[PDB]
């Protein structure tokens, strides 16, 4: 849909997202700063998170899934606020 | 409440002339202008709340240099929060100043938390205390809480937050100190494994095996790992990693496998089933292998026995007669559920078993075993073992 | 012109009408009209357009059934598209209907490039193909590159990018029905460690263990793993895993020891470290552990001596006596050597304090320790002043 770009970064996205679940440590703030950086429409933005929660439950990493939880809650309600708004 | 005239003046000298040595010379002037006498009561409330508002300058700045010699550390060490410790070190638990001086810290801890573990850490640090980890025991029964234990596992989930750096510095001598209030809990095991990277599990991994550090004792370990089974992945793959380093025998945690489930503890059974494969199988082991329930995607008990089947014939044998003399004779009901699921077991080993060249089910003392056994139960079962029990009528 | 329009109808024909039963018997008519009108050797591209676009539906989801049964995959090897391999299954060699087929599939393969971890699929999950591999072999044989090992590494990397459920489901027969192309070079590991979670790497483990997967034989496995230290944490630990479960005897990768520098290695040194334990220690061994430079940070060399000398205090002693002596005859290497083996053993005694035991108190090592005093100036002498006033008595 995007461009060849777009296309290729949400490539090199879920790579990067895929080693970064398997590294040691709680340090999830390197993942979010990747997540932000997804190309495309909300609904592919929420794909990224609801794929990621998929990932850190394989490694039950608990404490990211509820971080990923509250992205997945924001990237609702702001499109609940879309339809309010237009 | 506001601040004494004399004092007052010697804070913001600090903060005008920030150079180290002058600082620490006027941070000394403080200490002397606590004692005097009676001098208020509640005034360092608001003592702390502006030294708080002063050094939270250096609350921010990881404490570890980094370059890491005996001499590093005392040079890093020479901060004017730092010295405030130094007076407590040369003193003495029956002083009138000295539970007065502590107060002073023990409400500034609740304006900076941080200074819990930075205590820890000065202990450790300067040879102007060498190690009198004392002093925290006494900065702990001087909290609100009074309790030791309670205090450390604040500081070090504190200290895990901050500087994981620190933690794993601190580590050895927490353990090592402090082994009453640490071997026990799998608190301060969890906080530990939860933020580690394998270059610092290493580190751990030889700090045990070089016999300075012990994170786990026999008596403590087994209720720990139960624990585990609960954490995430890699929290219990360094988790068996640590416990495989302290050289406590595999028969001390066995228990755990009624516990482990196929569907869900894959970690523990990896690291158990890798090191079942190294141990001479007692009686107990085989008793714990054949109590896993019999389900047909769970791999565990066949590739266990088939390995042991193979290094060690005769002593399984020895150890499954055994079993089935124990079972067949002394609950009948229950007694014979159990047998039931050996029985399942020892049928999936002969499938498998067909697979290669091996003469294990051959051997007499099976047979004498399986032979006494099937004229001792409900002829429905009897029949469906036809292949297994079959194999013992050339008897 | 397009299409055939003897055929145009057959092009949409099950485009709606979709009941997996009126479907493999409303395809058969594919099959034969090929045979009849021979259709060139170009009308072949033109049929994978309009079925590339047909099986859309197919492609997305999943490939394998939940409950793995006999059935459940029976199931899935009677849906449509898995029909043309059912056939290509029951032919013959020297039949020109064979390669005819081929070409269409090597076209087909060549536009969709996930026809090639299907065809995998259904040769382990059909009966009708009677296990037989040899069709992948035909397969790749007729694609444009020609190489079987080139073509399985590609199929493989899809499915890990797509259905790593299938991936796991499969590695076990690719490992056992291609063992040339898949056990000396570990890409296809490569590719395994670096997406498998705790419970597939438990269920991988339990295979090795049943004896239904090899991975490693013991001549293609030190390479692997060398190439290992460069992965990820996780991959590396992973591998060391799957290697341990396989009773390939550690002195086969002692070598590897060379290649572990402390400051990068740890998840390898780790593992090999706590290995390293429970083995009663060669002198190869011994020589491996005694190799690596003396850091003061890299403690790894200590532990597994200290570890070692407990349980076996006089063949240990043995080692360092044969060692010792062998390097004291054989000289500047040799001189390197010998400090570097004296330093290790000064750093055993500085940790050694911490226990009653003795092991440096007895005869073999004190008998290599005046002998190689010989050789030695004063630059050395001084240094182990300690080490060697240890044995003082002759």
């Amino acid at each position: 849909p995007g461009s060849a770009m777009a296309k290729k970064i949400n490539d090199d996205i879920k790579y990067q997202l895929m080693k970064e679940v398997r590294r040691f440590g709680q340090n999830y703030e390197r993942i979010f700063i990747l997540l932000e950086e997804v190309q495309g429409s909300m609904k592919v933005k929420r794909q990224f998170v609801e794929f990621t929660i998929k990932e850190a439950a394989r490694f039950k990493k608990v404490v990211l899934i509820q971080q990923l939880e509250k992205a997945l809650k924001e990237i609702d309600s702001h499109c609940h606020l879309r339809k309010v708004k237009h | 409440d506001q601040l004494d005239e004399s004092l007052r003046d010697k804070v913001l000298q600090l903060q005008k002339g920030s150079d180290t040595e002058a600082q620490c010379e006027v941070m000394q002037e403080i200490v002397d202008q606590v004692l005097e006498e009676d001098f208020d009561s509640e005034q360092l409330s608001v003592l702390a709340s502006c030294l708080q508002e002063l050094f939270k300058a250096h609350f921010r700045g990881e404490v570890l240099p980094e370059e890491i010699t005996e001499e590093s550390l005392e040079e890093s060490v020479g901060k004017p929060l730092y010295l405030i410790f130094r007076n407590l070190c040369q003193m003495q638990e029956d002083n009138s100043s000295f539970s007065l001086l502590l107060d002073l810290l023990s409400e500034l801890y609740q304006k900076q938390p941080k200074i819990g573990y930075h205590l820890l850490y000065y202990l450790r640090a300067s040879k102007a205390a060498a190690g009198k980890m004392n002093l925290y025991e006494s900065f702990a029964q001087a909290t609100q809480l009074g309790d030791l234990h309670t205090c450390l596992m604040m500081d070090m989930k504190a200290c895990q937050e901050d500087d994981v750096r620190l933690l794993c510095h601190l580590t050895p001598s927490i353990y090592t100190e402090f082994p009453d209030e640490t071997l026990r809990s799998g608190e301060l095991l969890n906080m530990i494994v939860a933020v580690i990277d394998s270059a610092q599990l290493q580190e751990l991994v030889c700090h045990v095996m070089m016999g300075n550090l012990v994170m786990f004792r026999k008596d403590s370990v087994l209720n720990i790992l139960i624990q585990s089974l609960d954490w995430e992945t890699f929290e219990q793959y360094c988790a068996w990693q640590l416990f495989l380093a302290h050289n406590i025998p595999l028969e001390t945690i066995i228990p755990i496998l009624q516990h482990l489930k196929y569907k869900e503890h894959p970690e523990a059974l990896s690291c158990l089933l890798l090191q079942l494969r190294r141990e001479k199988p007692s009686e107990e082991m085989v008793k714990m292998v054949l109590s896993r329930p019999c389900h047909p995607d769970d791999q565990f008990t066949t590739s266990i026995l088939r390995h042991w089947c193979m290094k060690h014939d005769e002593l399984l044998a020895e150890h499954i007669k055994s079993l089935l003399i124990k079972n067949n004779s002394l609950s009948s009901k229950l007694a014979q559920l159990t047998l039931e699921q050996i029985l399942e077991h020892l049928d999936n080993l002969r499938l498998n078993l067909t697979n290669t060249k091996q003469n294990f089910f051959s051997q007499t003392p099976i047979l004498q075993a399986l032979q006494h056994v099937q004229a001792s139960c409900d002829e429905a079962h009897k029949m469906k073992f036809s292949d297994l029990f079959s194999l013992a009528e050339e008897y």
